[PDB]
């Protein structure tokens, strides 16, 4: 099956 | 199981390797960072072996074993480097004279003995020759794992210590050979570096400290034996924050909290290679007299006042594979290591740290 | 095979 | 067996 | 395929830039589903059921002035000829349709008639509804909730498409995201996922990513242009021309890229009526100037164009680090074959069901 969803994204920039 | 004077000398290599650890980091001249306590800690032996007085002396102090005997120094540490080789881990010593010197009889006995030191007469004002003769010594000892220790040799007339090491840790329980990938490693925020990472799901000892915004994870290597533990923040920023909170003291608050969980780690799999020149640090933590062309005594290894130590060449090519044992949740936490952090191996029976280090750079190309 | 991406991360300050 | 985790989600707005 | 067909093509696909580009201007429009060769069959049947001037303003927005009407009627008819169409034309009871008319707009456009009484406002849109409902068999329920003018033509097509991937998407790489329709508002939304090799340009001077995702055989591909962040597609669309595309098209090479869509039904329905007056239908639409005589008896009041475009994972059964497709924000896409580079389908996402 496939595997987990990733890591959440990094911020965004200021 | 340590002798008495190998355990104590043990816990001093150990302080003194979070000092180094400390003050590298401090260093904004240094990227990823690769020390084996142990062998730090017989370089500092082969300073007091081969020296007098105040140069001697202050290796000791560095090592806080300066109310030890130099024999009970010389067997603890001997017993420590052969506990350090007992398949895949490689360590070669060697010390590097120039052309015009000649190395001590009883010092080439001893430091034989007690440290497997190898020694060499090199012309220094040759340099490729020089430089040549070093990197293929450290490739045959790591069966060139390291086939480089340095670019450059700045100094013709003093004496350089060169460590050469290959470490692989072999997991408890393996990756899948199969379960690899290409990914991106955030370096910042800004700038990410094309690497090959390995997977693998399993019960691990894990502790997430929401308050300080990192995460911690036990991962023990064969037969429990020893245990390579990952800290890392929750999200890119430089180690410096973190490197704080590192200290002994506060290693063992979040050993004791962790629990086994289902994670999913995610590494970095390749060949780190990392050489350190060891000797400014060191000078830095008390070794003065050795390096000082004008003060160091370094008679016992060569006869007379003509050596001094140029270079600690603490070089180690750091292997991140799949390989374990053969053996091997629903919904896992992840700890994916696609930015930089913090690593120690430590043995189980003893709390002996083999190595401790940080990842901030791994090899590839910017993406 | 692998999983689905990530969430997109939070907006900046 | 289930695949490996998902790659890291995209960056936020600015 | 054949000279007629092809030539006819790229007019089509002309009208499909304009007719996006006036539609995307309207500030009471959202999503956009438009089928170019659909339109112009729109204008053709115009042309076909119309004299002088009412025809030849058809022929003009179609640029088809100088083709014979047999040329345009074939050359469309064979153009025309998962993809559900029904083309109808409602007219008054008080109406009659030509038998040489029916029997030419049957032939070229597959056209279909009705008479329709709006005594009954509900029983009048319940019929246009049950047929359109029928056709694309219960994907697009409803066309219209009203039918602001009742003494003209009414010309009705419903469409379902449902684009299959020449690579499918996992049916389990399907979960739960937020779609940001603007910075302050998100919508709940299904999205699928895949990563493959696919045709892609990230262009960083426009702050723009196109990817290319071929249809089943090859035959067609669908492409998605797509700002890096969330933003109103305005500035987009100012870049959005067939000279600007050709450029992106040429630009792109195949890369890992992991692209992540909304998964779901987007059901659209347009009024055509106001917007080809804009591009120079005026007389077919004046209830005062239209001649429709070749239908007989009066005005063309409503061109609906309604779709049910379906988003699914089905399709037909190393790399390196992927680059993101991540579909969470406003996006225009492109159906195109591959052989003739003819518009199936020209369109936008702004604000899906959820």
């Amino acid at each position: 099956p496939p595997g987990p969803p990733g890591p959440r994204g990094p911020p965004g920039p200021p | 199981m340590l002798s008495p004077k190998a355990a104590t000398l043990a816990e001093r290599s150990a302080g003194l390797a979070f000092s180094l650890y400390q003050a590298m980091a401090k260093d904004q001249a240094v990227e990823n960072i690769l020390l084996s306590p142990v062998v730090v800690a017989s370089s500092l032996g082969l300073v007091s072996l081969g020296g007098k007085a105040t140069t001697a002396s202050q290796a000791k102090a560095v090592l806080s074993a300066e109310q030890l005997r130099d024999e009970e120094v010389h067997a603890g540490l001997g017993e420590l480097l052969r506990s350090l080789s007992n398949v895949t881990w490689k360590l070669g010593s060697r010390l590097y004279g120039p052309s015009s010197v000649s190395f001590a009889e009883d010092f080439v006995r001893s430091s034989k003995q007690h440290y497997n030191c190898e020694h060499s007469k090199i012309n220094f004002r040759d340099k490729r020759s020089a430089l040549q003769s070093i990197n293929e010594w450290a490739a045959q000892t790591t069966d060139g794992k390291l086939p480089e220790v340095t670019k450059d040799v700045e100094r013709t007339d003093g004496a350089l210590l060169v460590n050469a090491m290959f470490f692989k840790p072999h997991w408890d329980e393996k990756f899948h050979h199969k379960m690899v990938d290409n990914r991106g490693f955030m370096v910042t925020r800004s700038y990410t570096v094309g690497v090959t990472m390995m997977h693998r799901t399993g019960l691990y000892n894990y502790y997430d400290d929401e308050k300080e915004k990192l995460q911690i994870v036990e991962m023990p290597l064969a037969h429990k034996l020893s245990s390579l533990i990952i800290l890392m923040p929750h999200h890119v920023e430089p180690l410096e924050r973190l490197e704080k909170l590192l200290t002994k003291e506060q290693l063992k608050i979040w050993m004791g909290k962790m629990q086994k969980k289902a994670v999913a780690i995610s590494l970095p799999k390749g060949v780190v290679e990392v050489t350190h020149d060891l000797q400014k640090h060191l000078a830095g933590l008390g070794l003065t007299e050795a390096i000082d062309k004008n003060k160091a005594d370094l008679s016992r290894m060569s006869g007379k006042k003509d050596l001094y130590l140029a270079s600690v060449f603490h070089a180690t090519a750091f292997e991140w594979d799949t390989e374990g044992n053969p053996f091997d949740l629903r919904s896992p936490k992840l700890f994916y290591a696609d930015h930089p952090f913090i690593f120690l191996v430590r043995d189980t029976q003893s709390g002996s740290l083999l190595f401790i280090g940080r990842l901030v750079r791994p090899k590839g190309d910017k993406m």
